[PDB]
């Protein structure tokens, strides 16, 4: 169905869209920004490690 | 009588004895492991113990030295302290569970405490955005360093998935003609 | 990308069917034709048990390696969960015992404040 | 029945020897790769100490709604995960005021009991 | 009875872009095959 009508299910783009002084729900939202950030430095942090190296034997 | 290097290896240990003292007897929680001064704080909590809290509240203030610094005339303390440590411990199975059963109290206070928060917003995005500056600023410099170097070679990963396509479109019409 | 018998990239590769291993052709011959047998497991193997369809496949790049890093992603923030809930039963046993300490101490602190008052009160009227 | 590592049901757990706990194959091996020990006692086990020791298929329901239904539970994983962590550090925090006030008692304790001392040798004059 | 795919360097991309492509990839493939 997905593909005959060639649309494609819309993901949630919510953690983009946060917003300072809102309501509990987007205080939610905030702190899942935090828990991102943290990941994504950890994540950046072991591809620096790892250097082009791991690139070069793939 | 003579002595020789012994003098010096003496002042050295009596040296190394007060520097004993002195590090065991400053603080029991500075030395031990891990705040910032508010005179303010300790004047709106005075209205508590209403005695002990104003004298814990200056021995924080002491310790960590708007901040005035006065008393270090506080911690020879070394064996006051003994003999307090010791007297106390004597005043002080049933003992043990009624400690885990308040525990469990208090963990379920921290507990419902969390809950109801998920003011205190307004700090929660700031502190974010805290680590939107650092993180993404370290993310982006992570990021073009990588890119310097992962760029070049994903167009030398990618051209060469590329060659793979052809390769691939070129063996099957080999091979339909065999 | 190896033959695990010489150690060189090897320029015609076949796989025993008895230890699955990429072997060199022109090595792994030799070996067969000296003795019946797979260097690394000594199983027997023959010459025509090592070998060298229709769907197209694309490289290995970052859905079947989507799935296996996600599975890392969890497993190690489960780990991570673990030095919380490890520390957390190590400070709150110190707190019960420093509670504790408190509460047994600060009933000896009433006290001492009630006596040196009491004999302060004693021996002014005296 | 739990993994006591991530708490999930294991698909192929594996018990340590030196204490009695099963954990699972990927995690326990991760902490062993780190340093060699038992996560919970703390004692030396190795990566050959394991024996490798009800599998139920969870059917959800009568799929872009599964797509945002893992959207919400990595998203309220995250925000569970990020709770319990300040969780932490502010029960550490109110447990180190009572540490200096445990400290700054038994100090007032001194000045108490010279105030009944000094009173003793005026009731016996 | 080992391979190495490096991550890219912008690796919420994972939950959000990477996967709705390798589901409208595996969708729209598909239905091209049983068109030809």
């Amino acid at each position: 169905a997905l593909y005959t009508e060639y649309l494609k299910q819309r993901n949630n783009k919510k953690r983009r869209t946060p917003d300072f002084n809102d309501d509990d729900d987007t205080l939610f939202l905030e702190e899942y920004r935090r828990k991102y950030p943290r990941i994504d430095t950890s994540r950046y942090i072991p591809n620096e490690s790892s250097e082009v190296s791991l690139l070069g034997i793939v | 009588l003579t002595p020789k290097e012994l003098l010096p290896h003496d002042s050295g240990q009596e040296d190394n004895e007060r520097s004993n003292i002195k590090s065991g007897k400053q603080l029991k929680s500075r030395i031990r492991k891990f705040f910032a001064s508010l005179p303010s704080p300790k004047n709106d909590f005075e209205i508590l113990s209403e005695d002990e809290k104003e004298e814990d509240a200056e021995i924080a203030e002491y310790e960590k030295e708007e901040d005035n610094f006065i008393e270090p005339p506080s911690q020879d303390a070394p064996r006051v302290s003994l003999v307090a440590v010791p007297l106390a411990y004597s005043t002080l199975k049933n003992n043990p569970q009624s400690a885990i059963d308040n525990k469990y109290n208090l963990l379920v206070a921290n507990a419902i405490n969390k809950e109801p928060h998920m003011e205190s917003r307004m700090q929660h995005i700031t502190q974010g955005r805290t680590s939107m500056k650092i993180q993404f600023k370290t993310a982006m410099p992570p990021t073009e360093v990588l890119l310097e170097s992962i760029q070049s070679k994903v167009e030398s990963i990618e051209q060469l998935q590329r060659k793979l396509q052809h390769v691939q479109p070129l063996e099957q019409q080999n091979n339909e003609m065999c | 990308m190896l033959c695990a018998i010489s150690g060189k990239v090897p320029r015609r590769p076949v796989l025993s069917p008895k230890s699955r291993t990429i072997f060199e052709k022109s090595l792994l011959e030799q070996y067969v034709k000296d003795t019946g047998n797979d260097p690394i497991t000594n199983e027997p193997l023959s010459i025509e048990e090592i070998v060298e369809s229709a769907q197209q496949a694309s490289l290995t790049e970052s859905i079947p390696n989507l799935l296996t890093s996600l599975q890392n992603e969890w497993d190690a923030i489960m780990l991570e969960n673990f030095k919380l809930r490890s520390t957390l039963d190590s400070l709150t046993k110190k707190l019960s015992t420093v509670m504790y300490e408190r509460d047994a101490a600060k009933l000896v602190a009433a006290q001492l404040l009630m006596e040196k008052n009491e004999d302060s009160k004693d021996l002014p009227k005296s």
